[PDB]
């Protein structure tokens, strides 16, 4: 839904390298440089980035009154 | 299976489960007979204040 | 009791004193209204 | 002794020469748990119409790490009542609005989020959200959001040797351990070694790979909480505090 | 943390401490078996569900086990303090 704030295996911080990442992948660079240069070189961060849905931006259409 | 419990604390498989309640205040055959939504006082099958 | 009025979202606001044949706001002919959360603070523990 | 190896940002390596493994893996143990770190540990919500519920948020906000150098003599531990304030209150106008942990606003300006730049989260139109967290200082046994460690890690002192010139070697080996330079097997990084074996079970007689007994590695990488050092040195600290502790309760028991 | 002994001897020895994890009962397990004297040392953990451990030492009968426990306990307090020294400095 929206990004977590920490890796699940490790406790790292990746909320933060969202929108770096997604901006400079849809840019047109392939995501291992990006990924490496950004500061994350684990694996299990990797996947935290990689594989992920954003469904927040179309969940805010469809909200709860409340 | 065994899942490391600090992903857990950290929202790995977190989920949410939504149940629903709806009513209908139905009228039937009568004068002006309705069952009208408001909190009881003193009436039969009171469960309790 | 105030209550909002479903068009789009969250359209404007209803309070309970408003009367009116059925249920409908004033503002739209929509049907459908839904409660606001009740203005209290609510203690969330963080796990 | 202590040798460091390499201090990047969040990041530290040491080599301890003469620990014996239980006190190492010890003092990483104590490093993710016994090392007090404030975060959020009750939120008020005065409103929220955001798109995540009310638990969501308040889980995403106590994931949120604080920088808390400062603040482990100026507040007291959980095991004796004294907890920071962090008001978050804001609201869209007619686009979405993505709120970060920089509009973090805070009661004691010392303590502050690590970075700015981490999503909270992200707001529709018209949508106000109002709340208010209370951080307090806690070890990681209690939960895993108060550990100042993302990773750490205690592992052996390699020693690798190279006997012969053996192309393979150099491919072999998942670490750059090996290089290939003036047509001569040479060893670049020795400390870099896990202790694969790949080295050695591709070209058994050309490398000799031994770990070294009283030589440990050991690795820690912070959040952001607190410098890698304070980390060990309140790791050290809370170790000490639990053997006085118990010895005191074994004096008193003869 | 809560103690409490079982089956106090001269030799023998069990102590259970409740709300130390893996990492008290090994530290102690290796200051044990360093000690001399000490036949044999260990700690369990008999459910990982409750945070208590149990020691159980088993000593030659030169020293007591108690005491054998309290040597550990000063060899892993002088540990600590030396790598608090050599970490500051560094
Ligand atoms: S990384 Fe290092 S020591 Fe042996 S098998 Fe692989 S070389
Ligand atoms: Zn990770
Ligand atoms: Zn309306």
């Amino acid at each position: 839904m929206i990004i977590p704030i920490r890796c699940f295996t490790c406790g790292a911080v990746v909320a933060d390298k969202w929108e770096p990442f997604s901006n400079r992948v849809m840019g047109g660079e392939d995501p291992e440089k990006v990924l490496t240069e950004l500061g994350v070189n684990r694996y299990c961060c990797r996947r935290m980035l990689l594989s992920h849905v954003n469904i927040i931006r179309e969940i805010i259409h469809y909200t709860r009154p409340i | 299976i065994i899942m490391n419990k600090s992903s857990i604390e950290r929202g790995m498989y977190r989920s949410t489960f939504f149940r629903l309640y709806s009513t209908e205040e139905v009228k039937y055959p009568g004068g002006q007979e309705d069952k009208i939504i408001t909190p009881e006082a003193g009436v039969k099958g009171y469960k309790g204040k | 009791a105030k209550y909002r009025c479903g068009k789009c979202w969250k359209e404007l606001d209803d309070d309970q004193l408003k009367t009116l044949p059925g249920v409908r706001c004033p503002y739209c002919g929509y049907r459908i209204i839904y409660m606001v959360r009740k203005p209290t603070v609510k203690i969330v523990k963080a796990i | 002794p202590i040798s460091l190896i390499e201090r990047n940002g969040l990041r530290l390596r040491l080599v301890l020469e003469n620990y014996p493994l239980e006190f190492v893996n010890s003092i990483r143990r104590a490093s993710i748990l016994y090392v007090p770190v404030m975060a959020v540990d009750e939120v008020y919500f005065i409103e929220n119409n955001s798109p995540l519920y009310d638990e969501i948020l308040a889980h995403r906000l106590a994931l949120v790490p604080f920088v808390s150098d400062e603040a482990l003599e100026h507040y007291r531990p959980p095991e004796e009542g004294c907890y920071n304030r962090v008001y978050l209150d804001v609201e869209a106008k007619d686009q979405p609005l993505m709120i970060y942990s920089r509009d973090l606003k805070s009661e004691d300006q010392m303590i502050t989020p690590v970075s700015g730049a981490i999503p909270i989260v992200l707001l529709g139109s018209k949508q106000k959200i109002s709340l208010e967290a209370r951080l307090r200082l806690g070890y990681g046994k209690e939960h895993i959001k108060y550990s100042p460690v993302s990773v750490s890690i205690v592992r052996y002192y390699p020693k690798v040797t190279v006997l012969g010139n053996c192309e393979k070697a150099v491919e072999v080996c998942p670490e750059g351990v090996f290089a290939m330079e003036n047509n001569k097997l040479v060893v670049k990084n020795e400390l870099s070694c896990i202790l694969c074996e790949e080295c050695l079970k591709y070209c058994a007689g050309s490398v000799s790979i031994e770990s070294v007994e009283n030589k440990f590695i050991l690795e820690i990488e912070s959040v952001g909480s607190l410098k890698p050092e304070r980390i060990l040195i309140e790791a050290s600290k809370s170790l000490l505090r639990k053997l006085s502790e118990l010895k005191s309760k074994l004096e008193a028991g003869k | 943390m809560e103690i409490k002994v079982i089956k106090e001897e001269q030799n023998y020895l069990e102590l259970q401490i409740d709300g130390e994890e893996h990492t008290i009962g090994n530290l102690l397990k290796g200051m044990l078996l360093k000690v001399p004297g000490v036949k044999f040392a260990a700690y369990s953990l008999p459910h990982p569900l409750i945070t208590s451990i149990t020691i159980k030492i088993l000593t030659d009968g030169s020293i007591s086990a108690r005491e054998a426990l309290i040597k550990a306990i000063e060899l892993a307090e002088n540990y600590a303090n030396l790598f608090i020294d050599e970490v500051k400095k560094i």
